[PDB]
């Protein structure tokens, strides 16, 4: 019987709190398909082929394969629009400065590599290397945007999100030094800038180590790219099934049009051909409907990917777990075959510590409440510190505000409040 | 069968007569008179698409044959196929009429060009320089979303029989 | 061409109905496509088979139309759910989601009705007329590092100010809009300046 997870019981008590004293910069990946292969089917070649009398028999049946061509063209233009919406979100091609020094952060793995003739970062090159004819009227149309243009959009988005923060996504691009952008991002998640500026070296080292581990993990696990591999697998196997259905008997005496024509007179040859063409039309209808359903699902996935690109990348999202586990900081996109891969950089607290807390401090018959933090106590003294980090500070009258007397709240404690 | 008979590098076993592909179709054959192995390829086939700038503007059109080399038929060769009736231009513009593999055509006669990604814009980044806006601009944008489609009901008995 | 989507909906439905109607005039391989003609020209023994073929073809066509309608309805329902979300968030409030309610910083939106759809008017705020500045992360003063509470330290070249991020409103650096944290030894890039005290 499967085990849901390890037992855990947090020591909840009436007046105790736990506050982190350290953090851990984490990088996670998320793989999203965007579009599949654009295919177009041919009516006459698939249904029977090169028999003119067969086409004469078919043309009086109706305009079914006209509808099929219409639906497949709709699917193809939908795929192109999906790619356009996901990637074409900036109207300028931003270019990184020639000297790549960002206060210790190392972006060599995700920035484009001029050494490669393909102009791709090592991560997306690994992605391309980690993802893997004869046609009877079954055409495969090429996508409008080649891989190079997609890589160009990815490079532009990366340059914009490194050089100019998130401002380029809401107007003109305004440059800003990277450490200040990262301090802004911490200030977004409720941690003051001094925490960053006193830990810039450690944060940079953790970021570099995390991105290296991500590269290695992608290089190692082959099952990570299932969400992209299965799309190609589904398309290929459906196409192969459709091809196999061509040589099916469908209840006729023979599976070959020419043999039926040669060995049989028109009287029953007409009936056999009618049965065969009806069966093949039914199979083609089934394939087209399957393609439509897959197109709807892929379009939903592409819309989700576009939302992620717009929110996690172009800005900072406060939605929980929308852009990775933990508090979101910023995300980097990466191109992939028939999809896109995100690198969510997230802030994760660690090394918690027990403390004794109180709701308010009674002093001179006045109750002082914390203004931006929480009251703690190492056992003897009382300090006020920010919620997400242990930064003890002497309680004063400028980081607290007074409200009412100290006989109405519950759990108030007695202490003094220094005045500067 | 019908196709293009070509020399085959495939080596049939002495008892082997036909060759078959994954699609279970004939591709390699052995000649009964002289024992040689020949390939069979279907004759060059592809769909036809017509590029038009709109009948209102003009009548000139450029035709694209999908997935055929230009030697098997103002001629241009693309990844999508052989494009005739349009001239290729070293310049670049926005994509007006999509073609495929980064090629788009438009009417100026008919010209085919590689689509332009966007306006290049390098931003000066340095570790002691910041840019602060000194003004603003209130912008108003629109967004159209369909909500409900037309409700229809069918009468099966009268449609089928009447 | 601004209203492409609603026109596409209307045209799609109209052409689907038109194709379904024109499907009646198809022989489906039968010798005729009229009930009365087959009834009058042939006796039941084979007229039955002819009618069977015709009715099977017509039912198959109608079922195909029904499936197409179902798929289009599912897509329209997804779009309508998105529209309801956009209404509830951009209209009945203010959104912090980027580009969800228009390009740029969102302020407020107004809805407008339309045939088989809804049209939004996203009023958005867009900065302009940017100006470069020389900036420092923190200010060292008497061995103490002063950080901005909400602004960022800027300097036109000789004097230093603190100003809000999204607009240029220079202010004199005082001890109330800056908060002290440690000495000026660990911060990288800290500069020297005085901090006025009121
Ligand atoms: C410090 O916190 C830890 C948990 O974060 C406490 O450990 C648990 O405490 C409860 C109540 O004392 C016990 O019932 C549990 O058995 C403890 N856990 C384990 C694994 O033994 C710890 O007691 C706290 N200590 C103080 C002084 O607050
Ligand atoms: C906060 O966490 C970081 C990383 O977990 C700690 O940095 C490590 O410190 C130990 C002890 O000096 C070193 O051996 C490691 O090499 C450090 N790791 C890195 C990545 O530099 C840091 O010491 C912790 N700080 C506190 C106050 O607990
Ligand atoms: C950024 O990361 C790259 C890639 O990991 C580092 O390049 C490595 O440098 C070391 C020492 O110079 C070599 O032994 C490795 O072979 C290099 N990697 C590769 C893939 O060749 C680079 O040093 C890091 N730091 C900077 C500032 O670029
Ligand atoms: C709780 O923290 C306060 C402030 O850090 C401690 O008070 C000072 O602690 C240091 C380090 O032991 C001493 O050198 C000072 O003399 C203490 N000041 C006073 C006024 O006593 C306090 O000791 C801490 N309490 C516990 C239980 O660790
Ligand atoms: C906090 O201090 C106040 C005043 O010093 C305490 O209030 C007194 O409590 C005693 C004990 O019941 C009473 O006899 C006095 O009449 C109270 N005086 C006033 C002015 O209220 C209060 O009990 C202290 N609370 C704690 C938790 O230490
Ligand atoms: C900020 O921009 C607005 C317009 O975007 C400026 O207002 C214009 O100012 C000029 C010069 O006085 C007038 O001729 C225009 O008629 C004004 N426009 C409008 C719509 O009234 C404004 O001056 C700018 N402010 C700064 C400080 O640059
Ligand atoms: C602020 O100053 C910087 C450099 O001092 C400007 O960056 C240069 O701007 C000029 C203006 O046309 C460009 O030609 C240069 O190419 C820019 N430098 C680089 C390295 O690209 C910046 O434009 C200034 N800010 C404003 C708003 O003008
Ligand atoms: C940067 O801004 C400060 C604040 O306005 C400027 O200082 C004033 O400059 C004006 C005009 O030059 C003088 O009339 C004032 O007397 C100055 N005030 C003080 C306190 O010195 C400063 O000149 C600006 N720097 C530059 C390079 O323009
Ligand atoms: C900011 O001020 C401090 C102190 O006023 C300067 O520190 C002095 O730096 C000089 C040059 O290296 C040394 O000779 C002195 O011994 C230092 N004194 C102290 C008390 O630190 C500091 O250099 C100033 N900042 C800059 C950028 O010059
Ligand atoms: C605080 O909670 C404990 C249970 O953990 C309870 O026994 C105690 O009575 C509570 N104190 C107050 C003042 O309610
Ligand atoms: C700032 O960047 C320049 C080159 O762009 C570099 O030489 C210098 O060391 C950097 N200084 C800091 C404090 O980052």
């Amino acid at each position: 019987t499967m085990s849901l997870g390890a037992e855990n019981s947090v020591a909840y008590s009436n007046n105790s709190i736990a506050i982190p004293t350290n953090f851990t910069i984490s990088v996670t990946t998320e793989i999203l398909p965007v579009s599949m292969t654009k295919t177009s089917v041919d009516c006459t070649m698939y249904i029977c082929g090169d028999s003119t009398e067969c086409s004469n028999l078919l043309l009086q049946y109706g305009s079914f394969c006209t509808q099929l061509k219409r639906a497949l063209t709709g699917i193809a233009v939908e795929q192109d629009k999906n790619t356009q919406e996901v990637f074409a979100q900036v109207k300028q091609i931003y270019k990184t400065p020639p000297i790549k020094y960002f206060g210790g952060f190392n972006f060599s793995q995700i920035l484009p590599d001029p050494s490669k003739p393909s102009k791709r970062s090592p991560i997306e090159d690994l992605l391309f290397n980690k993802v893997t004819q004869k046609f009877k009227g079954l055409t495969v149309l090429p996508p409008l945007l080649t891989d190079e243009m997609i890589a160009q959009y990815t490079s532009a988005l990366l340059a914009g999100t490194i050089t100019s923060g998130w401002t380029f996504g809401a107007g003109p691009a305004l440059q800003i030094p990277f450490p200040m952008q990262m301090a802004y991002r911490f200030n977004g998640i409720g941690v003051t800038q001094n925490v960053l500026y006193e830990n810039q070296k450690l944060i940079a080292n953790q970021f570099n180590s995390a991105i290296g581990k991500i590269q290695d993990s992608l290089s190692s696990t082959p099952s990570a790219l299932g969400k992209l591999q299965d799309v190609v697998n589904h398309n290929a196997q459906a196409l192969n099934t459709l091809v196999k259905q061509l040589s099916s008997k469908f209840g006729a005496i023979s599976s070959v049009l020419n043999d039926i024509f040669s060995r049989l007179d028109p009287p029953e040859a007409e009936v056999q051909i009618d049965r065969l063409i009806t069966g093949r039309l039914q199979s083609l209808q089934t394939y087209v409907t399957q393609q439509l359903i897959r197109a709807a699902e892929i379009r939903a996935s592409a819309n989700l990917a576009a939302t992620k690109m717009s929110e996690c990348v172009l800005g900072q999202s406060k939605r929980v777990d929308f852009c990775g586990k933990g508090y979101h900081l910023m995300s980097f996109p990466q191109s992939a075959p028939h999809g896109v891969v995100f690198l969510h950089v997230t802030y994760v607290p660690a090394q918690e510590k027990n403390f004794t807390t109180a709701p308010a401090i009674c002093h001179d018959g006045k109750a002082h409440f914390p203004r931006e933090g929480v009251f703690v106590s190492n056992g003897t003294h009382w300090f006020v510190t920010q919620r997400n980090f242990y930064e003890p500070q002497i309680i004063t009258t400028d980081n607290t505000f007074v409200s009412g007397n100290c006989d109405v709240v519950i759990g108030i404690v007695n202490n003094t409040v220094y005045d500067p | 069968g019908t196709g293009v008979l070509t020399e085959s590098n495939k080596k049939f076993l002495p008892f082997q007569q036909f060759g078959r592909d994954i699609a279970d179709t004939t591709d390699a054959v052995r000649d009964p008179q002289t024992l040689e192995i020949l390939d069979i390829t279907p004759c060059s086939f592809g769909g036809v698409s017509v590029i038009t700038p709109g009948t209102n503007t003009s009548n000139q059109v450029a035709v694209l044959y999908q997935g055929v080399n230009c030697t098997e038929v103002n001629v241009f060769q693309t990844r999508a196929g052989c494009l005739i009736g349009a001239e290729y231009v070293n310049n670049s513009y926005e994509c007006d009429i999509p073609i495929g593999a980064g090629i788009c055509a438009s009417y100026q006669s008919i010209i085919a060009y590689t689509m332009s990604l966007g306006a290049e814009n390098s931003v000066a980044y340095s570790n002691n320089s910041i840019a602060i806006p000194t003004n603003f601009t209130i912008s108003v944008t629109t967004e159209i979303l369909p909500v409900s489609m037309t409700k229809t009901s069918v009468d099966c008995t009268m449609y089928i029989c009447g």
